[PDB]
């Protein structure tokens, strides 16, 4: 790769200068050893105090392995880096790629080490390893090859990419190949047991075409994906209390579907009784409870992807491990909804099950649409903001806010 | 001649757009003139300075001043224009370490850099910017012009890029020395090692030697300072360390500016002056930007002051740290919203101490406030050792797994263990999950007209219980939570309680146990003496019986 590509910031925009946080000891050691290699490498450089910009890096471990890699928070210098229109005026996402049976994710973000970066636009790639308690000076470099977690860098690499890929592609022409920063998504029909293999065929590839972590694979099945509807109680005895919380859980809903009516719902409420008193119902309240559930069967309306428009995603902690959440872009006209269990770690750590959550849905996003949603985190600001390093796991990040009143509609998804 | 390496240059530039200074040099008296001129020429002999011809557009002011017993005329370069079109730079001397975080080092020696600064070479195609003249005698020949080839005191880059350079040539030295350590900030350079002393001045002489591969001369820093060295406002002892006496002046008139100074104070005590307390002090400058106007203390506020002086009757000192022992951290609540902290290895010998205040907020709880005083912990440890230090709380173990498997965020405190240290930490109330069986239910409404302010608040139960009571000067939400309040009021240990209020569930699942609402306050002190409270919420005006009876009763 010889040529750079020209890059430039947004018209009137400086480069990011964004505080480094705090790093544990390990993760200091982790980033100089990583650093010192990627420096006789090439890739980085040390840089001087001419140069003021700073992003952030931290270290994680992807799943399922023991060594350290660098994260670099790109975040402020991807929302301040030109929009890009690589070759093309835009690669369509591929709406197949939500139907494949399979679909398992790939590192490739070290494909990117091989390409320069422009040299004037280096400098904005500016980072620190700091010292424990201030000490010694943080270390400071810029990087001289697309860096993984760059918006450029996908962008830059895509014609070496398609080109890597097209004997593949030539080959096996019913397999999607979608790719969204460091990762590349690659989903089939067929049994894993082939597709595995063809995974594998596609890393030599890959390897024949040029990783630390390339040997590894995200297994996603999203043609098993399950949404969550909204659903009413079916019981044989009402009490005051259920009749409330259903009246409450379909004036809710009405706000989503037409034509929801509680009128004769509410009629059975008529006196002051005892919370626990059993209510018949009604002929005219079974019918309208009838006609409700049948409203929530059907879809919502008129629900859209607008690509103009970001994508938010709200979360829920319903206890015991459980979380709901939904994606939308106007309130009330969700394109997504879905519910977790178990998450894989932390039965007696909800910040760990967060994150997890956040990744998973941030994947799902991806998957569906091409891009990453802002999420409404149920979380204190510092709370979140102290710990979610240490349970990351992704090379990209999303956005996110936290919300501090505890919303009503937690119960109608529960 | 012993070939020196040079010091390798940093590239400098203004701000984009932006061109060189072009400010007026003063009129300057005779004597002031004579004086700059001799200064000039030194400076110009030993490589500082640099005469210039007419050409150079870019001007800068320079001034003479006098000080007391050194009769000396001094030369000062007003850079301020010329500093407001430099470029940023990377200021690598943000922070400081802390003190807790060091450790202990046998043998400590200081040098001075100031010499070696001048070394550090200026940008070539930056001097011009740095052009100044002094004016003639009588104004009857053109004025001496001058650039610099040095970094020029006072200059926005010389900071850092002497910092930079420095760091650059010693990095080898330090690498290759894992035995020492070595600490740069401004004209000092401060070498620590536990090597005998003798072999410990021999590290010195060789950082002398390779320092002067650079030519650069540097001696032991002039009058070497007896122990403690005043650094950063601290008192770094050999074995020991504390911020410098903290005096706490007497008043019998306290002012705006006082009382900043007071918290300054206080604030920089309290990393190692256990127990300091600034929240009433604090309180009293709410808003007031008249450093001259003069505020009562509360009689909370003296109380609070009399313990600080308490507690800074006698010195107290932190100790150094210890990798191979085990970090801790210990917080004790002291009420009103504040916090205090211990972090520790061995018993009673502090690394440091510190507070925390409860953020600015209607309603609140200890539990959250205890969460937020461990963050705040966390990070600064991970600042200062770069690990998390394991916590010794005043909670059951049993009170915050309540509190966090029932709380509608996510929360998390990292390893941790109950220390039965009064006032614990403790849940005040906890709100039913089920509708309680044999339990009176009370359905709560009320409502204010907008214009007048009148409003009214009542309940209506399943035994036939009823009120509602005439209220002034209120709001919706006002009598929205006094109907509550009432039933809490008239109801026995078990209630339902079914309110249309969205408002209130709001308040009342954020869990709070304290609240700047009197109102809420109520609220709780009613929570806190029920044995069980199911709380049902409703939509309004949708024909729910009871609710919409009590609607109709507060409506008016
Ligand atoms: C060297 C140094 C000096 C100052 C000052 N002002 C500040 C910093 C941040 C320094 O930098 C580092 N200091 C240390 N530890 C400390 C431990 C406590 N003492 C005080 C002392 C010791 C011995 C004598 S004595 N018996 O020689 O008279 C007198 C005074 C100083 C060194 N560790 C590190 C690690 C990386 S940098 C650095
Ligand atoms: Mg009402
Ligand atoms: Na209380």
């Amino acid at each position: 790769p010889i040529e750079t590509v020209p890059v430039k910031l947004k018209p009137g925009m400086d480069g990011p200068k964004v505080k480094q946080w705090p790093l544990t000891e390990e993760k200091i050691k982790a980033l100089v050893e990583i650093c010192t290699e990627m420096e006789k490498e090439g890739k980085i450089s040390k840089i001087g105090p001419e140069n003021p910009y700073n992003t952030p890096v931290f270290a994680i471990k992807k799943k399922d392995s023991t060594k350290w890699r660098k994260l670099v928070d790109f975040r402020e210098l991807n929302k301040r880096t030109q929009d890009f229109w690589e070759v093309q005026l835009g690669i369509p996402h591929p709406a197949g790629l939500k139907k494949k049976k399979s679909v398992t994710v790939l590192d490739v973000g070290d494909a990117y080490f091989s390409v320069p970066l422009d040299e004037d636009f280096r400098k904005y790639t500016a980072f620190t390893i700091p010292s424990i308690n201030n000490k010694t000076p943080g270390i400071r470099y810029q990087y001289n090859v697309l860096p993984q977690g760059w918006k450029g860098s996908p962008a830059i690499f895509q014609s070496s990419m398609t080109k890597i890929l097209e004997p593949f592609k030539k080959q096996n022409p019913d397999i999607v190949i979608y790719q969204y920063m460091d990762d590349l998504y690659v989903g089939s029909d067929l049994e894993i047991g082939q597709h595995r293999t063809k995974i594998e065929e596609l890393r030599q590839h890959l390897l024949r075409w040029g990783p630390p972590f390339l040997w590894m694979g995200y297994e996603l099945h999203p043609d098993k994906w399950t949404v969550q509807p909204i659903v009413l109680p079916e019981k044989d005895s009402w009490t005051v209390n259920d009749i409330q919380k259903l009246v409450g859980k379909l004036n809710w809903a009405s706000q989503i579907y037409p034509g929801i009516k509680v009128r004769q719902l509410s009629k059975l409420l008529r006196g002051t009784k005892a919370l626990t008193e059993v209510i018949p119902l009604t002929e005219e309240a079974e019918l309208e409870l009838a006609e409700n559930r049948e409203i929530l069967k059907e879809p919502v309306h008129g629900v859209y992807y607008d690509p103009s428009k970001d994508l938010i995603a709200e979360i829920q902690k319903q206890g015991q491990g459980q979380w709901t959440y939904q994606i939308y872009q106007e309130p009330f006209k969700n394109l997504k909804t879905g519910k977790y269990a178990r998450m894989r770690g932390a039965h007696t750590n909800d910040v760990k099950q967060l994150t997890e959550a956040v990744q998973k849905i941030t994947t799902e996003s991806i998957v569906i649409w091409g891009k990453t949603p802002k999420f409404k985190l149920p979380i204190q600001k510092e709370t979140w903001e102290t710990w979610w390093t240490e349970y990351w796991q992704a090379t990209w990040i999303p956005e996110w806010e936290f919300v501090n009143t505890p919303p009503l509609v937690k119960l109608w998804y529960q | 001649m012993v070939p020196i390496s040079p010091i390798e240059t940093v590239p400098v530039k203004l701000k984009p757009g932006m061109d060189g200074p072009k400010v007026k040099q003063w009129p300057l008296t005779e004597e002031k003139i004579k004086a700059l001129v001799e200064i000039c020429t030194e400076m110009e002999k030993e490589g500082k300075i640099s005469k210039i011809g007419p050409e150079n557009p870019y001007n800068t002011p320079v001034f003479a001043i006098k000080k007391k017993d050194s009769t000396k005329w001094r030369k000062l370069v007003d850079f301020r224009e010329l500093n407001k079109r430099t470029q940023d730079f990377w200021e690598v001397q943000l922070g400081i370490p802390h003190p807790a975080g060091l450790k202990k080092k046998k043998s400590v020696t200081v040098l001075d850099v100031g010499d070696a600064y001048f070394s550090v070479p200026l940008d070539e195609d930056f001097r011009k910017y740095t052009a100044f003249t002094i004016p003639s005698i009588n104004n009857e020949t053109p004025g001496i012009r001058y650039q610099y080839n040095v970094l020029p005191q006072g200059w926005k880059g010389s900071p850092a890029i002497f910092q930079s350079s420095m760091t650059k040539i010693l990095e080898p030295f330090a690498a290759q020395n894992p035995d020492i350590v070595i600490y740069q900030y401004m004209d000092d350079l401060y070498v620590g090692s536990d090597l005998e002393i003798g072999q410990h001045r021999t590290k010195i002489e060789e950082l002398r030697q390779h320092l002067l591969r650079w030519g650069l001369t540097t001696p032991d820093k002039k009058h070497q300072k007896e122990p403690p060295f005043l650094w950063m406002g601290y008192e770094l002892h050999p074995d020991k360390w504390t911020v410098q006496p903290i005096v706490l002046p007497e008043k019998d008139s306290w002012t705006v500016n006082d009382i900043q100074k007071l918290v300054g104070k206080l604030n920089w005590a309290s990393q190692i002056y256990p127990g300091i307390k600034v929240r009433q002090l604090s309180k009293l400058l709410r808003g007031t930007k008249a450093l001259t106007e003069v505020i009562p203390l509360t009689e909370e506020a003296e109380l609070e002051l009399a313990e600080n002086r308490e507690i800074l009757k006698e010195p107290v000192h932190g100790v150094y740290y210890d990798p191979s022992k085990d970090l801790i951290a210990e917080i004790q609540k002291q009420g009103q919203g504040q916090w205090t902290y211990q972090i520790y290895q061995e018993p009673f010998k502090n690394l440091k101490t510190g507070k925390y205040a409860r953020m600015r907020g209607a309603h609140t709880n200890d539990v959250k406030q205890l969460t937020e005083a461990v963050q705040k912990i966390t990070t600064e440890s991970i600042v200062i050792w770069g690990k998390t230090p394991k916590f010794k709380l005043p909670i059951q173990k049993e009170t915050w797994e309540t509190w966090w498997t029932e709380y509608w965020q996510a929360t998390w405190i990292p390893e941790w263990e109950f220390v039965n240290t009064p006032p614990l930490v403790k849940l005040w109330y906890q709100l039913e999950k089920e509708p309680i069986v044999g339990a009176e239910t009370f359905y709560v409404d009320g409502a204010a007209n907008r214009e007048t302010k009148l409003g009214k608040a009542g309940y209506v139960t399943n035994k036939g219980r009823q009120k509602v009571v005439p209220l002034t000067n209120t709001t919706n939400q006002k009598t929205e939570l006094q109907a509550i309040y009432l039933a809490l009021q008239d109801s026995g240990l078990e209630v339902n309680i079914v309110t249309d209020s969205q408002y209130a569930l709001g308040i009342i699942q954020a869990q709070p146990d304290k609240s700047e609402s009197e109102l809420v306050n109520q609220i709780i002190e009613q929570l806190i003496k029920k044995e069980k409270v199911y709380l049902a919420w409703v939509p309004a005006h949708k024909g729910i019986g009871g609710n919409e009876q009590v609607d109709k009763l507060v409506s008016a």
